[PDB]
Protein backbone atom coordinates (compact mmCIF):
# COMPACT_ATOMS: atom_id res chain seq x y z
CA UNK A 1 0.00 0.00 0.00
CA UNK A 2 0.96 3.93 0.64
CA UNK A 3 1.26 5.72 3.78
CA UNK A 4 -0.98 9.16 3.61
CA UNK A 5 1.16 11.63 5.74
CA UNK A 6 -2.68 13.89 6.11
CA UNK A 7 -4.68 11.29 7.75
CA UNK A 8 -1.85 8.82 8.83
CA UNK A 9 -3.69 5.87 7.59
CA UNK A 10 -2.76 3.22 4.55
CA UNK A 11 -4.38 4.31 1.23
CA UNK A 12 -4.82 1.77 -1.45
CA UNK B 1 17.26 -6.67 7.97
CA UNK B 2 14.93 -9.10 8.54
CA UNK B 3 11.90 -8.16 6.37
CA UNK B 4 8.35 -8.41 7.49
CA UNK B 5 5.57 -9.26 4.90
CA UNK B 6 2.36 -8.88 6.60
CA UNK B 7 -0.46 -9.86 4.52
CA UNK B 8 -3.15 -9.33 3.47
CA UNK B 9 -3.06 -5.71 2.68
CA UNK B 10 -6.62 -4.74 3.47
CA UNK B 11 -9.27 -6.87 5.66
CA UNK B 12 -13.02 -6.17 5.60
CA UNK B 13 -14.74 -7.37 8.21
CA UNK B 14 -18.69 -7.21 9.62
CA UNK B 15 -18.45 -6.17 13.33
CA UNK B 16 -18.62 -8.98 16.55
CA UNK B 17 -16.69 -11.26 13.73
CA UNK B 18 -13.19 -12.37 14.83
CA UNK B 19 -9.91 -11.19 12.68
CA UNK B 20 -6.90 -12.29 12.40
CA UNK B 21 -3.43 -10.47 10.64
CA UNK B 22 -0.56 -12.24 9.37
CA UNK B 23 3.05 -11.04 9.75
CA UNK B 24 5.70 -13.19 8.26
CA UNK B 25 9.52 -12.97 8.68
CA UNK B 26 12.17 -13.61 6.27
CA UNK B 27 13.96 -15.46 8.93
CA UNK B 28 13.57 -17.33 12.37
CA UNK B 29 12.87 -14.49 15.19
CA UNK B 30 12.00 -16.38 17.92
CA UNK B 31 8.83 -14.41 19.58
CA UNK B 32 10.54 -11.23 19.02
CA UNK B 33 7.51 -9.34 17.56
CA UNK B 34 5.00 -6.34 18.36
CA UNK B 35 2.09 -5.38 17.37
CA UNK B 36 0.72 -1.56 16.96
CA UNK B 37 -2.46 0.22 15.81
CA UNK B 38 -2.85 3.42 14.22
CA UNK B 39 -5.64 4.77 14.03
CA UNK B 40 -6.75 8.33 11.78
CA UNK B 41 -4.74 11.02 12.89
CA UNK B 42 -2.58 8.83 15.45
CA UNK B 43 0.59 7.99 16.94
CA UNK B 44 1.07 3.77 16.94
CA UNK B 45 -0.48 2.69 20.03
CA UNK B 46 1.52 -0.80 21.60
CA UNK B 47 -1.03 -3.55 21.58
CA UNK B 48 1.00 -6.64 22.29
CA UNK B 49 4.25 -7.87 23.07
CA UNK B 50 6.58 -10.39 22.44
CA UNK B 51 3.96 -12.41 20.33
CA UNK B 52 1.87 -12.92 22.74
CA UNK B 53 2.23 -10.54 26.21
CA UNK B 54 -0.65 -8.13 27.57
CA UNK B 55 -0.13 -5.00 27.37
CA UNK B 56 -1.88 -2.93 30.22
CA UNK B 57 -4.53 -0.73 29.12
CA UNK B 58 -5.24 -2.97 25.86
CA UNK B 59 -9.06 -4.53 25.33
CA UNK B 60 -9.23 -7.83 26.07
CA UNK B 61 -10.23 -8.74 22.60
CA UNK B 62 -6.78 -7.87 21.39
CA UNK B 63 -4.11 -11.23 21.33
CA UNK B 64 -1.34 -12.44 19.39
CA UNK B 65 0.08 -15.71 18.73
CA UNK B 66 3.03 -17.55 16.69
CA UNK B 67 7.17 -18.05 16.98
CA UNK B 68 9.38 -18.92 14.33
CA UNK B 69 8.14 -16.80 11.03
CA UNK B 70 4.62 -16.83 11.22
CA UNK B 71 3.14 -15.15 13.64
CA UNK B 72 -0.72 -13.53 14.22
CA UNK B 73 -2.48 -10.78 15.92
CA UNK B 74 -6.36 -11.15 16.85
CA UNK B 75 -9.03 -9.33 17.21
CA UNK B 76 -11.96 -11.96 18.66
CA UNK B 77 -15.08 -9.18 18.08
CA UNK B 78 -14.38 -6.33 16.33
CA UNK B 79 -15.77 -3.26 17.59
CA UNK B 80 -16.07 -0.22 14.88
CA UNK B 81 -13.59 1.74 16.81
CA UNK B 82 -11.28 -1.16 15.82
CA UNK B 83 -10.80 0.75 12.28
CA UNK B 84 -7.16 1.04 11.98
CA UNK B 85 -3.82 -0.20 10.61
CA UNK B 86 -1.79 -2.73 12.26
CA UNK B 87 1.82 -2.81 12.20
CA UNK B 88 3.89 -5.74 13.30
CA UNK B 89 7.67 -5.27 14.24
CA UNK B 90 10.36 -7.58 15.03
CA UNK B 91 13.60 -6.85 17.42
CA UNK B 92 15.27 -10.27 17.09
CA UNK B 93 17.55 -8.47 15.07
CA UNK B 94 19.32 -5.14 14.44
CA UNK B 95 18.11 -2.64 13.52
CA UNK B 96 14.44 -3.44 14.70
CA UNK B 97 11.86 -3.01 11.30
CA UNK B 98 8.48 -3.02 10.59
CA UNK B 99 6.01 -4.38 8.49
CA UNK B 100 3.90 -2.43 5.71
CA UNK B 101 0.67 -2.61 7.64
CA UNK B 102 -2.73 -4.36 6.97
CA UNK B 103 -5.74 -1.88 6.88
CA UNK B 104 -9.03 -2.96 8.70
CA UNK B 105 -12.39 -1.96 7.40
CA UNK B 106 -15.44 -2.50 8.76
CA UNK B 107 -18.46 -3.34 6.79
CA UNK B 108 -21.84 -2.22 7.86
CA UNK B 109 -25.79 -1.68 6.36
CA UNK B 110 -25.96 0.69 3.91
CA UNK B 111 -26.69 4.46 4.37
CA UNK B 112 -27.32 6.92 2.02
CA UNK B 113 -25.53 10.30 2.29
CA UNK B 114 -27.19 13.78 3.27
CA UNK B 115 -26.35 16.27 0.80
CA UNK B 116 -25.61 19.88 1.13
CA UNK B 117 -24.90 22.52 -1.33
CA UNK B 118 -22.45 25.63 -0.33
CA UNK B 119 -22.12 28.98 -2.44
CA UNK B 120 -19.29 30.57 -2.24
CA UNK B 121 -18.94 33.29 0.53
CA UNK B 122 -19.07 37.09 -0.17
CA UNK B 123 -15.31 36.79 1.56
CA UNK B 124 -14.00 34.59 -0.68
CA UNK B 125 -15.33 36.16 -3.84
CA UNK B 126 -13.27 39.58 -3.37
CA UNK B 127 -10.32 37.20 -3.97
CA UNK B 128 -11.49 36.44 -7.35
CA UNK B 129 -12.11 33.01 -7.23
CA UNK B 130 -15.30 30.77 -6.21
CA UNK B 131 -15.21 27.35 -4.48
CA UNK B 132 -18.32 25.41 -4.52
CA UNK B 133 -19.10 22.75 -2.03
CA UNK B 134 -20.78 19.84 -2.07
CA UNK B 135 -20.74 17.66 1.26
CA UNK B 136 -22.19 14.08 1.23
CA UNK B 137 -22.58 13.04 4.89
CA UNK B 138 -22.20 10.15 6.70
CA UNK B 139 -23.06 7.53 3.87
CA UNK B 140 -22.22 3.50 2.95
CA UNK B 141 -20.39 2.30 1.12
CA UNK B 142 -17.28 4.66 -0.28
CA UNK B 143 -18.39 4.74 -4.08
CA UNK B 144 -20.47 7.32 -4.48
CA UNK B 145 -21.33 9.83 -7.99
CA UNK B 146 -20.63 13.76 -7.86
CA UNK B 147 -21.96 15.23 -11.17
CA UNK B 148 -21.79 18.97 -11.61
CA UNK B 149 -23.87 21.34 -13.40
CA UNK B 150 -23.31 24.99 -14.07
CA UNK B 151 -26.59 26.33 -16.39
CA UNK B 152 -27.20 22.28 -17.55
CA UNK B 153 -23.37 22.29 -18.40
CA UNK B 154 -21.75 19.23 -17.42
CA UNK B 155 -18.43 20.33 -15.82
CA UNK B 156 -15.07 18.50 -16.08
CA UNK B 157 -11.80 18.85 -14.65
CA UNK B 158 -12.95 21.40 -12.26
CA UNK B 159 -13.53 19.80 -9.07
CA UNK B 160 -11.84 17.96 -6.57
CA UNK B 161 -13.10 15.14 -4.10
CA UNK B 162 -12.22 14.49 -0.79
CA UNK B 163 -13.21 11.43 1.28
CA UNK B 164 -12.76 10.81 5.03
CA UNK B 165 -11.54 8.07 6.66
CA UNK B 166 -14.05 5.73 7.68
CA UNK B 167 -15.51 7.00 11.33
CA UNK B 168 -15.23 5.11 14.62
CA UNK B 169 -18.38 4.86 15.66
CA UNK B 170 -21.12 4.41 13.31
CA UNK B 171 -19.05 3.37 10.32
CA UNK B 172 -19.62 5.78 7.84
CA UNK B 173 -17.44 7.89 5.41
CA UNK B 174 -18.16 12.16 4.55
CA UNK B 175 -17.34 12.91 1.05
CA UNK B 176 -16.56 16.54 -0.05
CA UNK B 177 -16.63 17.84 -3.70
CA UNK B 178 -15.18 21.44 -4.20
CA UNK B 179 -16.02 23.32 -7.95
CA UNK B 180 -13.59 25.65 -8.36
CA UNK B 181 -13.94 29.02 -10.76
CA UNK B 182 -13.05 32.18 -11.07
CA UNK B 183 -14.82 35.16 -9.68
CA UNK B 184 -15.70 36.14 -13.50
CA UNK B 185 -16.84 32.84 -14.78
CA UNK B 186 -18.89 32.18 -11.53
CA UNK B 187 -20.36 35.53 -12.47
CA UNK B 188 -21.64 34.96 -15.96
CA UNK B 189 -24.02 31.81 -15.01
CA UNK B 190 -26.47 31.24 -12.50
CA UNK B 191 -27.39 27.85 -11.85
CA UNK B 192 -25.22 25.53 -10.00
CA UNK B 193 -25.79 21.84 -9.20
CA UNK B 194 -24.19 19.00 -7.56
CA UNK B 195 -26.07 15.75 -8.62
CA UNK B 196 -25.43 12.47 -6.44
CA UNK B 197 -25.30 9.06 -7.24
CA UNK B 198 -25.21 6.38 -4.31
CA UNK B 199 -26.25 3.10 -3.56
CA UNK B 200 -28.97 4.01 -0.83
CA UNK B 201 -30.31 6.48 -3.16
CA UNK B 202 -33.07 5.08 -4.65
CA UNK B 203 -32.78 8.69 -7.76
CA UNK B 204 -29.94 10.64 -8.04
CA UNK B 205 -30.37 13.50 -5.29
CA UNK B 206 -29.32 17.31 -6.23
CA UNK B 207 -28.77 20.30 -4.82
CA UNK B 208 -28.51 23.29 -6.11
CA UNK B 209 -29.09 26.84 -5.64
CA UNK B 210 -29.10 30.31 -7.86
CA UNK B 211 -26.36 32.69 -7.67
CA UNK B 212 -27.82 35.60 -5.28
CA UNK C 1 1.78 10.49 33.67
CA UNK C 2 4.32 9.53 30.99
CA UNK C 3 4.44 12.14 27.98
CA UNK C 4 6.68 13.36 24.77
CA UNK C 5 5.95 16.19 22.84
CA UNK C 6 7.56 17.44 20.09
CA UNK C 7 8.33 20.65 18.56
CA UNK C 8 5.92 21.51 15.40
CA UNK C 9 5.72 20.29 11.80
CA UNK C 10 7.30 22.44 8.95
CA UNK C 11 9.04 22.97 6.03
CA UNK C 12 12.94 21.98 5.31
CA UNK C 13 14.71 23.32 1.85
CA UNK C 14 16.01 20.25 -0.29
CA UNK C 15 19.78 19.48 1.23
CA UNK C 16 18.81 21.47 4.46
CA UNK C 17 18.62 19.89 7.99
CA UNK C 18 16.08 18.77 9.99
CA UNK C 19 16.15 19.62 13.65
CA UNK C 20 12.89 18.44 16.55
CA UNK C 21 12.56 18.32 19.65
CA UNK C 22 11.45 16.05 22.56
CA UNK C 23 10.67 16.77 26.10
CA UNK C 24 9.55 14.43 27.51
CA UNK C 25 7.69 14.27 31.42
CA UNK C 26 6.39 11.64 33.94
CA UNK C 27 9.97 10.20 33.55
CA UNK C 28 13.76 10.80 33.44
CA UNK C 29 16.17 10.87 30.48
CA UNK C 30 18.92 9.41 32.58
CA UNK C 31 16.67 6.05 33.10
CA UNK C 32 15.19 5.91 29.51
CA UNK C 33 16.35 5.76 26.03
CA UNK C 34 14.79 7.68 23.60
CA UNK C 35 14.14 6.77 20.13
CA UNK C 36 13.43 7.94 16.85
CA UNK C 37 11.30 6.47 13.87
CA UNK C 38 9.69 8.43 11.14
CA UNK C 39 7.12 7.05 8.58
CA UNK C 40 7.51 7.98 5.38
CA UNK C 41 5.03 7.47 1.79
CA UNK C 42 7.40 4.57 0.50
CA UNK C 43 9.59 3.29 3.07
CA UNK C 44 6.54 2.93 5.88
CA UNK C 45 7.47 2.81 9.30
CA UNK C 46 11.45 3.05 9.98
CA UNK C 47 13.57 3.17 12.73
CA UNK C 48 16.34 5.79 12.60
CA UNK C 49 17.78 5.90 15.99
CA UNK C 50 18.18 6.10 19.80
CA UNK C 51 20.16 7.94 22.81
CA UNK C 52 20.42 6.22 25.71
CA UNK C 53 19.97 6.94 29.68
CA UNK C 54 24.23 7.58 29.82
CA UNK C 55 24.27 9.32 26.34
CA UNK C 56 25.32 7.06 24.17
CA UNK C 57 23.72 6.94 20.75
CA UNK C 58 22.85 3.88 18.04
CA UNK C 59 22.08 5.34 14.48
CA UNK C 60 20.35 2.95 11.92
CA UNK C 61 22.50 2.02 9.30
CA UNK C 62 21.78 4.08 6.20
CA UNK C 63 21.57 7.54 8.07
CA UNK C 64 25.11 6.53 10.87
CA UNK C 65 26.53 9.58 8.85
CA UNK C 66 23.87 12.44 8.92
CA UNK C 67 21.97 11.71 11.53
CA UNK C 68 22.81 13.41 15.25
CA UNK C 69 20.81 12.79 18.43
CA UNK C 70 21.64 14.78 21.65
CA UNK C 71 19.80 15.44 24.83
CA UNK C 72 19.71 17.90 28.01
CA UNK C 73 18.82 15.56 31.01
CA UNK C 74 18.07 18.52 33.13
CA UNK C 75 15.57 20.04 30.89
CA UNK C 76 14.00 16.62 29.87
CA UNK C 77 14.27 17.19 26.21
CA UNK C 78 16.05 14.92 23.22
CA UNK C 79 17.30 16.98 20.27
CA UNK C 80 17.48 15.31 16.83
CA UNK C 81 19.12 16.94 14.11
CA UNK C 82 19.46 15.33 10.52
CA UNK C 83 21.51 16.85 7.95
CA UNK C 84 20.96 17.04 3.75
CA UNK C 85 17.57 16.43 3.52
CA UNK C 86 15.60 14.79 0.18
CA UNK C 87 12.34 14.85 -1.41
CA UNK C 88 11.78 11.18 0.25
CA UNK C 89 12.91 12.41 3.50
CA UNK C 90 9.29 13.81 3.82
CA UNK C 91 8.08 11.83 6.79
CA UNK C 92 6.43 12.20 9.74
CA UNK C 93 9.35 11.86 12.65
CA UNK C 94 8.21 10.36 16.17
CA UNK C 95 10.31 9.89 19.13
CA UNK C 96 9.71 6.73 21.25
CA UNK C 97 10.03 5.23 24.68
CA UNK C 98 10.29 1.83 25.77
CA UNK C 99 8.68 -0.23 28.31
CA UNK C 100 11.85 -0.65 30.02
CA UNK C 101 15.10 1.12 29.59
CA UNK C 102 17.09 -1.34 27.43
CA UNK C 103 14.08 -2.52 25.18
CA UNK C 104 12.43 -1.77 21.96
CA UNK C 105 8.53 -2.23 22.40
CA UNK C 106 7.75 1.46 22.20
CA UNK C 107 4.12 2.42 24.56
CA UNK C 108 5.04 5.56 24.36
CA UNK C 109 4.89 8.03 21.05
CA UNK C 110 5.58 11.80 20.44
CA UNK C 111 2.50 12.96 18.53
CA UNK C 112 4.66 13.23 15.66
CA UNK C 113 5.98 16.20 13.33
CA UNK C 114 5.38 16.09 9.54
CA UNK C 115 8.14 17.34 8.05
CA UNK C 116 8.22 18.55 4.18
CA UNK C 117 10.74 18.52 2.22
CA UNK C 118 10.35 20.82 -0.32
CA UNK C 119 11.64 24.26 -2.62
CA UNK C 120 8.74 25.74 -2.10
CA UNK C 121 7.47 28.64 0.38
CA UNK C 122 5.49 28.67 3.72
CA UNK C 123 1.97 29.88 2.95
CA UNK C 124 -0.71 30.48 5.43
CA UNK C 125 -4.52 29.52 4.65
CA UNK C 126 -7.45 31.94 3.34
CA UNK C 127 -10.63 30.86 5.67
CA UNK C 128 -14.02 30.96 4.27
CA UNK C 129 -17.35 30.27 5.99
CA UNK C 130 -19.21 27.78 4.42
CA UNK C 131 -22.58 29.12 5.51
CA UNK C 132 -25.96 27.11 6.79
CA UNK C 133 -29.56 28.40 5.05
CA UNK C 134 -32.39 26.30 3.27
CA UNK C 135 -29.75 24.89 0.88
CA UNK C 136 -28.08 23.00 4.20
CA UNK C 137 -31.04 22.21 6.38
CA UNK C 138 -33.12 18.76 6.09
CA UNK C 139 -35.33 17.67 8.71
CA UNK C 140 -34.17 19.68 11.57
CA UNK C 141 -30.77 19.20 10.82
CA UNK C 142 -27.83 22.32 9.53
CA UNK C 143 -24.62 21.29 7.85
CA UNK C 144 -22.08 24.55 8.02
CA UNK C 145 -18.15 24.45 7.75
CA UNK C 146 -15.30 26.77 6.81
CA UNK C 147 -12.89 26.81 3.61
CA UNK C 148 -9.36 26.38 4.37
CA UNK C 149 -8.30 27.35 1.47
CA UNK C 150 -4.15 27.90 -0.14
CA UNK C 151 -1.81 26.79 2.36
CA UNK C 152 1.42 25.07 2.58
CA UNK C 153 3.29 22.74 3.41
CA UNK C 154 0.50 20.43 5.39
CA UNK C 155 -0.54 20.17 8.16
CA UNK C 156 -3.69 22.27 9.45
CA UNK C 157 -5.33 22.03 12.91
CA UNK C 158 -8.94 22.96 13.18
CA UNK C 159 -11.35 22.67 15.89
CA UNK C 160 -15.12 23.54 16.40
CA UNK C 161 -15.72 26.11 19.48
CA UNK C 162 -12.37 26.18 20.78
CA UNK C 163 -12.55 22.18 21.11
CA UNK C 164 -16.41 22.36 22.71
CA UNK C 165 -17.71 20.86 19.73
CA UNK C 166 -16.63 17.43 18.10
CA UNK C 167 -19.79 15.52 17.91
CA UNK C 168 -20.65 15.84 13.93
CA UNK C 169 -17.64 17.17 13.22
CA UNK C 170 -16.08 15.97 9.96
CA UNK C 171 -12.65 17.39 8.84
CA UNK C 172 -11.72 16.31 5.44
CA UNK C 173 -7.76 15.13 4.07
CA UNK C 174 -6.07 17.98 2.59
CA UNK C 175 -6.06 18.00 -1.18
CA UNK C 176 -2.91 19.52 -3.54
CA UNK C 177 -4.24 21.86 -6.19
CA UNK C 178 -2.65 22.48 -9.31
CA UNK C 179 -1.36 25.76 -7.63
CA UNK C 180 0.65 23.49 -5.30
CA UNK C 181 -1.41 24.32 -2.61
CA UNK C 182 -3.55 22.62 -0.04
CA UNK C 183 -7.39 23.18 0.62
CA UNK C 184 -9.43 21.34 2.71
CA UNK C 185 -13.10 21.55 4.20
CA UNK C 186 -13.93 21.25 8.02
CA UNK C 187 -17.81 20.84 8.33
CA UNK C 188 -20.71 19.77 11.22
CA UNK C 189 -24.11 19.30 11.59
CA UNK C 190 -25.70 20.97 13.99
CA UNK C 191 -29.85 21.01 15.17
CA UNK C 192 -31.54 23.91 12.79
CA UNK C 193 -33.01 25.57 15.87
CA UNK C 194 -29.37 26.31 17.21
CA UNK C 195 -28.20 28.55 14.34
CA UNK C 196 -30.27 31.76 16.19
CA UNK C 197 -28.78 30.89 19.35
CA UNK C 198 -25.55 29.25 19.47
CA UNK C 199 -22.29 30.38 17.73
CA UNK C 200 -20.09 28.57 16.01
CA UNK C 201 -16.72 29.12 15.04
CA UNK C 202 -13.87 26.57 13.26
CA UNK C 203 -10.23 27.66 14.95
CA UNK C 204 -7.65 27.06 12.81
CA UNK C 205 -4.22 26.78 13.14
CA UNK C 206 -1.23 26.81 10.43
CA UNK C 207 1.63 26.10 13.02
CA UNK C 208 4.29 26.15 9.54
CA UNK C 209 2.84 29.65 8.85
CA UNK C 210 2.19 30.82 12.45
CA UNK C 211 -1.54 31.26 11.40
CA UNK C 212 -3.88 31.00 13.69
CA UNK C 213 -7.75 32.22 12.61
CA UNK C 214 -11.10 31.95 14.17
CA UNK C 215 -13.63 31.84 11.89
CA UNK C 216 -17.24 32.53 13.09
CA UNK C 217 -19.78 31.23 10.47
CA UNK C 218 -23.16 32.57 10.36
CA UNK C 219 -26.20 31.86 8.12
CA UNK C 220 -26.69 33.89 5.36
C1 LIG D 1 15.55 8.14 -0.81
O1 LIG D 1 16.54 7.96 -1.85
C2 LIG D 1 17.74 7.32 -1.43
C3 LIG D 1 18.74 7.45 -2.57
O2 LIG D 1 19.18 8.80 -2.68
C4 LIG D 1 17.41 5.89 -1.08
O3 LIG D 1 18.58 5.16 -0.77
C5 LIG D 1 16.44 5.92 0.13
O4 LIG D 1 16.10 4.60 0.49
C6 LIG D 1 15.21 6.74 -0.23
N1 LIG D 1 14.37 6.91 0.99
C7 LIG D 1 13.03 6.83 0.98
C8 LIG D 1 12.37 7.03 2.32
O5 LIG D 1 12.39 6.63 -0.04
Amino acid sequence: CQHDLSTRRLKC
Amino acid sequence: DILLTQSPVILSVSPGERVSFSCRASQSIGTNIHWYQQRTNGSPRLLIKYASESISGIPSRFSGSGSGTDFTLSINSVESEDIADYYCQQNNNWPTTFGAGTKLELKRTVAAPSVFIFPPSDEQLKSGTASVVCLLNNFYPREAKVQWKVDNALQSGNSQESVTEQDSKDSTYSLSSTLTLSKADYEKHKVYACEVTHQGLSSPVTKSFNRG
Amino acid sequence: QVQLKQSGPGLVQPSQSLSITCTVSGFSLTNYGVHWVRQSPGKGLEWLGVIWSGGNTDYNTPFTSRLSINKDNSKSQVFFKMNSLQSNDTAIYYCARALTYYDYEFAYWGQGTLVTVSAASTKGPSVFPLAPSSKSTSGGTAALGCLVKDYFPEPVTVSWNSGALTSGVHTFPAVLQSSGLYSLSSVVTVPSSSLGTQTYICNVNHKPSNTKVDKRVEPK
